[PDB]
């Protein structure tokens, strides 16, 4: 693995992704999107096994856009966190399992809070400030401990995440290739493409 | 445990003509060390002018033969005694392979006959159906001591013409059926010298389009 | 079509129930189908759970096999999950549910009787439910069912307080039954059933004091000529 | 085997339902009795159907009978671009409904569908508007403009004499300019009867509201009397 | 007037006494009612033209679809429910692809019609042997019209009740009847594919008592060479236009 | 079905029209439901039943007027799906979305015309937060309606028209508790109104905070607001 | 194994190899490492040898079917699509593949989909699969414009399918060239690798360790 990174803060979430896709010996693309848009204000940044990732990801995306075109209710964070998670601990003793962890962040648009979400390919689920899948966390949780308040401008922890990137390209083996950042706020999920060098 | 598979080596040549196809096989049937028998044979007629063979574990060929035997005599009642394309039976059979993808027929499996053109047309297969069209392939045990010959006594590989420094290829000739015939019967004999599990007799059916013909060659018995 | 079976339980014999403060009284009449019968044979008052015991009125065969399935349905969707017994309101559910589906089925006919279901949870108390083949079922302070169902229930409105002792609805229970008897009235051709008292007695076993025994009596052909007696 | 023709009835009796195609938008209409008195205004006012977000589905017929196809329809345009990653196609949606009431038919030998249909939108990147009619037999047909429901007769009438394919109601505001006029023929009070939405190019869905439909009925019987 | 009944009308896959099956002899006369169809066979192609029956100028003809590809050399025309045949179509569709991945061979005419037929034979409620899975006969018939090179070009007419015959011209729907008596008058062995595209407007104007243009006429042939091509409205109009002209030869 | 007509369905329509009586108010901080109870024996016990007033989950609850055996197969299967709702989201689930599940399987039945239509008329009465308080209706036909004020069984379109009259949307709870007993007035065909043929139910704004108390009234709370006008 | 396929300003190039080999042993060099799915559509064998051909000409069909029942061309996207469904559906049964599906539409334009076994389906612009892959990448990553003429860039495939034969054992034999553009695919011949190196040594100057 495949760096997936999340921090919330005052008046938003913020979500890096590593850029990378290896296949063994060679990378093949320099510029992956490792993550799929829920609806309006909910995003969801995943890795993990082969094929399974992508997968799993596109049918939690059809099945609350379903949701959100029946009821047209724009499904809370904390609901969609809660089916995400359902619908991986119930593959964790199927057949072949869903292998897949995941970074769930979004606006609650009804208490105007932004919220974020830790998932693993178990079905283990915890709400937190910050969090990271594979690896990622080890180098990072340090620095966040120590830097993060909670009332950081959406400005303020931008910052403090480039801080992270910088530390897994110094002391992390693996050349991911950069990260994409996305945001999530009042007025739903933008993108900064101008990050490896802010 | 129970081992559900098996070897009876033999070895088959398959070579595509011009106006016609040779299928060649041995009729030597093994089990490790022993022989099992000295003519069983291996290339079979099939009807509208094809012919096959299954090679590797005999059970698995034999059954596999059968299952094909059957489908154009349905694909006769089906379609009205229609001629069974080359080039279909081919697709037929990826199908019958691939069909017990996962518990494939062990067998390297080669047809002959002649496609919608006239000209002559060899199949090759996987165990598990991939096939491509073929001028000479070889499959079976001795495989390897066969096609090196003929791509240099067949398809002239590595031969150049004699003082033209090495500029020139020698040109491809092509090859009276009675030519073939002679490198498939040396092709034979020499394997049988340096494999064991090589010898006996040596059988071949010709399809031309006047129908499939059958000749027999001994072959050394040690 | 249900119509026509609450026709059936219409006629046939009469039986009918009496809650009180301290416990529940059922009773029916055993009519022999013959004196070469032993009627000693056959129980219209049935056991359920040892909380709970059950009568009938109409088609006996159909009241047999619902006992039956009644017993297995008690275990199957409560005793095996929860480690208890059911409460009368909840079996007698169950009860109704396997009656209602005869019903609403194709292929099949409802069933040819009418239940009184008597008995006692521990948060509920005392408790006597109707059930019949429509698969309705309702809560009674007392009522009777079959042939004597209307004399026998003017009765009851007649002579029923809410401050009855059991042993004031056994009295009841046991005229009420006389004046509709068809055959001969004693201990042999009246089956009468209480739900009272804990009976330790009855336990078949002592050591642990937290589980005490049957609710469930079923009077012996002895209790009932005793109390005919003095009547 | 007859039921077909008695359920095409129900239509006929059900809340009228409308639809009209433009140079580049597209419109529905339709609905029922304002207000009992004392209903709820705010809650169930779902004339027309969002299936994808490009997607929308008026209906004349029984209204329950609607929503177990709004459903099996908005359910098919997931399972399309879950599985072929590709928002349905406006054809291809309606010939999944139109197909679905005529599978209510011919197996089982169960009850067919109470409604008609109207399906319309823009397909996924092409931008040429689409507007299709669907109705308990299982057939789709594609209308430059159509309606189906109670009195649908004389507005089909209506509409025929005031449509042509020459020139398209060209103008988004314009277009609705018109499929108001069709309805205040058959209603039974005027604006507070019948209600509209709106889509155009690329997943563009907007609904009417009441404000925005007196801005037009109130200057529409302006233009109206003056003779 | 008068009324003439028998007691074993209606009988539902049952014998009358003669051996006739009146719920599926029943099923063969609502193909006399429906729209016209019409198909005939050249040496150098087939045509088949339908009767659209435009009811406004608003409903955009060709959401008519009564002729409909089925492999780039197979192509069939529809009179009747034509809303109770997209079934019947996807079976044909999926069986002539089907047989192209098994065998690397266009499927014959034949039995992709015979084929089409083995399953409108799956009709009932109650079959012991082999089940046949559905409800009632297939309410539609179909002319059937494409080329494999062993059998030339080829017309087929499939009934719904399962059984079907190889027309060198035949005519279905509301003028059936007497389109027919005049193919089997004005067809022979020697057509060019010129003469019968007109043939088949000639009968369609006929039997239609009206005269016709491409908002309720619809043409559509089958060349070895160029497939199965739908006649676009241009070119079918030009074809009544060439009509107009040769039959007010004499 | 002849000339666009549900027949099977406006059997059980009319059937309903017969049994029970119900109404539903919805004030401005509060709902109401309430019923009048089948024709009663002196001996049935009157305290036990909660026959025609169900709860479905903390938050929401139906009145009936039909076949009770009918009912409870729906009410069953209904206060199911909160639940599996709440598992799956861990949220409430929301009044419509309950109503349609419901809706959704009458329609079933004016279908899939093999099995025979519910009986059974409802008023649900619910909050959740994203639409205020709620009141809606359930008939076999498969629809649901949106209402302020509303009522099912015998004598409804009597009482209609007094709801229709009493009604104003300023309304409080306790106001709109009256309006309900009051307009059972006329609605019953017992001569004199008692406690023991009521069933009552409240969904307020909290006996505290600004949060959602649910109640279904014990009979000794009947007899003390019937006590207001009704019977004293 | 070396296959590869690449978009540009002219639409798409894909080259294979041919060779196929049974351990130190080789069977065949007579290999069509790209699979003509349709006329519209090319995926390059790579992995499995049935599990390619086999799923692909299935594809075929699946893709027919799909152009009968919407009188439309089907687009790449959603032709891989089907293929990497069908695929996953498969997950660790076995199944070896690693194929690139190729395809130029109207609506989508050049568009090339990488998938395989695991269930991957990733859109790109440069994808090499194989043995001799990271040959491949090496010579197409620094002699690769987008604005190609349609013949250099058919050349570029051409040497980065040699580069990989030269060091690879398991890749060699012959090259394969097909040039994918709106109206449908060309193909561009078989080039034996025997008589074509030493052609590119004298033209190139190049491979000068090579003595001949």
């Amino acid at each position: 693995m495949d760096i997936i990174l999340g921090i919330r803060v005052q008046d938003s979430v913020i979500l890096a992704s590593s850029k990378a896709v290896t296949r063994g010996i060679s990378v093949l693309k320099d510029s992956d999107d490792k993550t799929r848009q829920l609806s309006p204000h909910t995003l969801m940044s995943f890795a993990g096994e082969a094929g399974d990732t992508v997968q799993f990801a596109e049918y939690i995306q059809a099945n609350i856009q379903l949701y959100s075109i029946r009821e047209d209710y724009e499904l809370s964070p904390q609901a969609v966190s809660s089916f995400v998670r359902q619908e991986l601990a119930k593959s964790i003793r199927s057949r072949r399992p869903y292998q897949v962890n995941v970074l769930i962040g979004g606006y609650d648009k009804k208490k105007n809070k932004p919220e974020l979400y830790q998932i693993d390919y178990l079905g283990t689920k915890v709400e937190l400030p910050y969090g990271a899948h594979g690896y990622s966390g080890f180098y990072t949780f340090s620095l966040l401990d120590h830097h993060y308040r909670p009332d950081m401008t959406t400005e303020e922890g931008l910052d403090l995440l480039k801080l992270c990137v910088q530390e897994l390209e110094k002391r992390m083996p693996m050349d991911f290739k950069g990260v994409i950042v996305k945001i999530v706020d009042k007025d739903g999920i933008r993108q900064v493409d101008d990050f490896q060098a802010q | 445990q129970f081992n559900p598979y098996g070897d009876n080596g033999g070895t088959i040549l398959g070579i595509a003509g011009e106006d016609f196809a040779v299928l060649a096989g041995d009729t030597r049937n093994i089990t490790d060390y022993s022989i099992n028998s000295r003519y069983e044979p291996k290339v079979f007629d099939c009807g509208d002018n094809i012919v096959m063979s299954a090679n590797g574990f005999a059970a698995d060929g034999d059954a596999l033969v059968k299952r094909f035997k059957n489908s154009v005599k349905w694909y006769h009642f089906d379609h009205n005694d229609k001629k069974l394309s080359i080039n279909s039976a081919a697709r037929n059979i990826q199908h019958l392979l691939y069909g017990k993808r996962f518990f494939p027929y062990y067998v390297h499996t080669i047809i002959a006959g002649l496609d919608e053109d006239g000209k002559g047309a060899v199949y090759s297969f996987d165990p598990v159906g991939s096939y491509e069209r073929e001028q000479c392939r070889a499959g079976g045990a001795a495989a390897s001591l066969i096609m090196p010959f003929l791509d240099n006594q067949v398809n002239f590989k590595n031969q150049y013409e004699p003082g033209t420094n090495g500029k020139v290829k020698k040109p491809l000739k092509y090859l009276s059926v009675e030519e073939v015939i002679k490198l498939v019967r040396d092709s034979f004999t020499s394997a049988t010298e340096r494999h064991i599990q090589v010898g006996d007799g040596l059988e071949i059916l010709i399809v031309t389009k006047d129908g499939v013909r059958k000749e027999f060659y001994e072959l050394k018995r040690d | 079509q249900i119509d026509y079976a609450l026709t059936a339980v219409k006629q046939g014999v009469t039986s009918l129930g009496i809650k009180a403060t301290n416990g529940v009284v059922i009773a029916t009449e055993k009519k022999s189908s013959s004196p070469l019968a032993m009627s000693e044979t056959l129980s219209k008052v049935s056991l359920l759970t040892p909380d709970i015991g059950a009568v009938y009125s109409g088609m006996g065969p159909d009241y047999r096999v619902l006992v039956d399935k009644s017993r297995k349905v008690a275990h199957t969707s409560y005793k095996r999950i929860y480690g208890e017994y059911p409460p009368t309101k909840l079996l007698v559910s169950e009860v109704a549910k396997i009656m209602q589906e005869a019903t609403q089925s194709g292929g099949v006919r409802p069933f040819g009787v009418s239940l009184l279901i008597a008995g006692h949870d521990e948060f509920n108390g005392f408790s006597l439910y109707q059930v019949d083949p429509s698969g309705s079922y309702f809560p009674w302070k007392a009522t009777a069912i079959g042939k004597g169902s209307v004399a026998a229930k003017t009765f009851l409105e007649k002579r029923w307080n809410d401050e009855l002792e059991l042993e004031d609805a056994i009295h009841i229970a046991l005229l009420t039954l006389k004046e509709s008897v068809e055959g001969e009235f004693n201990g042999d051709t009246i089956e009468l059933a209480i739900i009272g008292d804990e009976n330790p007695d009855l336990l078949g076993y002592t050591g642990i004091p937290t589980d005490k025994g049957p609710r469930f009596r079923k009077l012996t052909s002895q209790e009932i000529n005793d109390r005919l007696e003095a009547l | 085997i007859f039921q077909v023709e008695y359920a095409l009835e129900a239509v006929k009796r059900g809340t009228c339902a409308v639809g009209v195609k433009g140079k580049n938008c597209v419109v529905l209409g339709c609905e029922r009795r304002s207000t009992l008195k004392l209903q709820d205004t705010r809650i169930t006012p779902s004339k027309v159907s969002k299936i994808d977000s490009h997607v929308v589905l008026s209906f004349s017929g029984l209204n329950a009978d609607s929503r177990i196809l709004i459903e099996k329809a908005r359910v098919e345009a997931q399972s399309h671009r879950l599985t072929l990653e590709d928002p349905v196609t406006v054809e291809y949606l309606t010939r999944y409904v139109a197909g679905v009431q005529q599978r209510y038919t011919q197996s089982g030998g169960v009850r067919p569908f109470g409604v008609s249909t109207l399906i319309a939108g823009f397909d996924p990147r092409d931008d040429e508007p689409k507007l299709y009619q669907t109705e308990p037999s299982g057939i789709y047909s594609s209308w430059s403009a159509q309606t189906i429901g109670r009195n649908s007769k004389t507005v089909r009438e209506f509409l025929e004499k005031n449509y042509d394919r020459k020139e398209p109601p060209a103008t988004v505001e314009e277009c609705v300019k018109l499929t108001v006029r069709s309805l205040l023929e058959v209603v039974q009070t005027g604006a507070k009867n019948i209600e509209i939405t709106v889509v155009k190019p690329d997943s563009d869905i907007v609904a009417l509201s009441s404000e925005e439909i007196n801005q037009y009925v109130t200057q529409i019987e302006q233009e109206k009397q003056e003779q | 007037m008068f009324l003439t009944r028998s007691e074993y009308d209606r009988g539902v896959s049952t014998f009358s006494p003669e051996g006739r099956l009146f719920q599926v002899e029943y099923s063969l006369e609502a193909i006399k009612l429906g729209s016209t169809a019409i198909g005939i066979a050249t040496k150098e192609g087939v045509v088949l033209g339908v009767e659209k029956r435009a009811t406004s100028p608003l409903l955009e003809s060709d959401s008519i679809e009564k002729i409909v590809e089925i492999d780039r050399h197979i192509g069939c025309a529809m009179s009747g429910l034509t809303a109770d045949a997209r079934s019947m179509i996807e079976h044909a569709r999926t069986a002539a692809v089907t047989h192209n991945l098994y065998y690397d061979e266009d499927i014959n005419v034949e039995s992709l019609t015979q084929s089409v037929c083995d399953l409108a034979l799956r009709f009932g409620e109650g079959a012991s042997g082999e089940e046949r899975l559905m409800s009632r006969p297939f309410g539609v018939a179909l002319l059937i019209a494409g080329h494999d090179a062993d059998d030339g070009y080829q017309l087929f007419h499939a009934e719904p009740s399962g059984t079907f015959y190889r027309y060198n011209a035949k005519a279905i729907g509301s003028g059936s009847e007497g389109a027919q008596a005049e193919l089997l008058n004005e067809w022979h062995s020697s057509l060019t594919l010129k003469e019968a595209e007109l043939l088949v407007l000639k009968i369609l104007k006929q039997v239609m008592e009206e005269k016709l243009d491409e908002n309720n006429a619809q043409l559509s042939c089958i060349t070895k060479q160029d497939g199965f091509k739908i006649y676009d409205n241009e070119k079918t109009a030009e074809l009544i236009k060439e009509l107009k002209e040769k039959e007010a030869a004499e | 079905s002849p000339e666009g007509r549900l027949y099977q369905v406006e059997y059980a329509l009319e059937s309903i029209s017969h049994a029970g009586t119900a109404i539903g108010i919805m004030a401005s901080d509060g709902i109401v439901l309430a019923a009048e109870r089948k024709v009663t024996s002196t001996l049935l016990e009157q305290d036990t039943s909660t026959e025609k007033l169900y709860k479905l989950n903390d938050k929401i609850a139906v009145a009936v007027a039909g076949l009770t055996a009918d009912a409870e197969i729906l009410i069953n299967t209904a206060r199911i799906h909160a639940q599996n709702y709440l598992k799956t989201y861990n949220e409430d689930i929301p009044v419509e979305i309950l109503v349609r599940r419901l809706s959704d399987i009458k329609q079933g039945y004016t279908q899939h015309g093999g099995l025979r239509p519910f009986g059974v008329s409802f008023i649900y009465a619910g909050y959740d937060d994203r639409y205020g308080y709620q009141l809606y209706t359930s008939n076999p036909s498969g629809n649901y309606t949106g209402w302020k004020a509303i009522s099912v069984g015998a004598n409804t379109s009597a009482a209609q028209t007094l709801l229709q009259m009493d009604y104003k949307d300023d309304m409080k709870v306790d106001d709109a508790i009256e309006l309900a007993l009051k307009t059972l007035s006329k609605t019953t065909d017992s001569s004199a109104l008692t406690y023991d043929r009521l069933e009552f139910a409240t969904i307020r704004k909290g006996a505290n905070d600004g949060e959602v108390y649910q109640k279904i009234f014990k009979p000794q709370e009947i007899k003390d607001i019937l006590v207001k006008t009704g019977i004293t | 194994t070396t296959t590869l396929a690449f978009r540009f300003q002219g639409g798409i190039i894909v080259a294979v190899d041919s060779r196929a080999t049974a351990g130190n042993w080789v069977a065949s060099q007579t290999v069509k490492r790209v699979i003509e799915i349709n006329p519209f559509l090319l995926g390059t064998m790579a992995g499995g040898a049935a599990d390619c051909q086999f799923w692909e000409t299935w594809l075929g069909s699946q893709c027919r079917l799909h152009e009968l029942r919407e009188k439309e061309r089907i687009s790449v996207a959603a032709a891989s699509k089907i293929l990497s469904n069908l695929v996953y559906q498969y997950k660790g049964a076995g199944l070896s593949m690693g194929t690139m599906i190729c395809g130029y539409t109207r609506k989508e334009g050049p568009t090339i989909y990488y998938v395989d076994s695991d269930g991957t389906r990733l859109k790109g612009d440069i994808f090499c699969v194989g043995s001799g892959q990271t040959f491949a990448y090496g010579v197409l990553d620094s002699n690769y414009k987008w604005d190609l003429s349609v013949e250099d860039a058919l050349y570029l495939g051409k040497r980065s399918i040699l580069a990989a034969a030269h060091r690879d054992a398991y890749s060699g034999g012959s090259v394969n060239l097909y040039h994918v553009t709106e109206d449908g695919w060309i193909y561009h011949g078989n080039h034996d690798v025997g008589e074509l190196f030493w052609k590119v040594k004298e033209e190139e100057g190049s491979f000068n360790n090579v003595i001949g």
